[PDB]
């Protein structure tokens, strides 16, 4: 258990894992 | 930035114009930018401007997306995660 608090937390909303990339554009 | 199939972002649940976090496997490199949309469908993940020197072409990366929340509400929070194959095909996540 982690006791209760007044914080606030930064938590993983979701992620894309392991996706390739598909392209590289300096320029634009 | 990166350019990312609007169906990716709503299955990470990650908004257009929303801040990322990119984590690259093939050479270490991690940065951080913001999602731009590219159009359903296209398996798109295009690093632009900048965030070229951190990708290249066929590199395996992991996107996130953060949140803030209060202590109580952060206990039973659940991250979204979307999983591919092949080439950027979406496969169903597991428990």
């Amino acid at each position: 258990l982690v006791p209760r608090g007044s914080m606030i937390r930064t938590m993983l909303q979701g992620k894309l894992h392991r996706v390739k990339v598909t392209h590289a554009d300096l320029h634009y | 930035x990166c350019a990312i199939d609007q169906d990716f972002l709503d299955a990470a649940g990650i908004l257009e114009n929303e801040a990322i976090d990119i984590w690259n496997v093939t050479n270490g490199k991690r940065f951080s930018t913001y999602a731009i949309a590219a159009e359903r469908g296209s398996r798109i993940i295009s690093v632009q401007g900048a965030a070229a020197h951190c990708a290249s072409v066929g590199d395996i990366v992991i996107i996130a997306s953060f949140v803030t929340m209060p202590d109580e509400e952060a206990r039973t929070w659940r991250p979204n995660v979307a999983y591919f194959e092949g080439d950027n095909e979406m496969k169903r996540t597991a428990k």
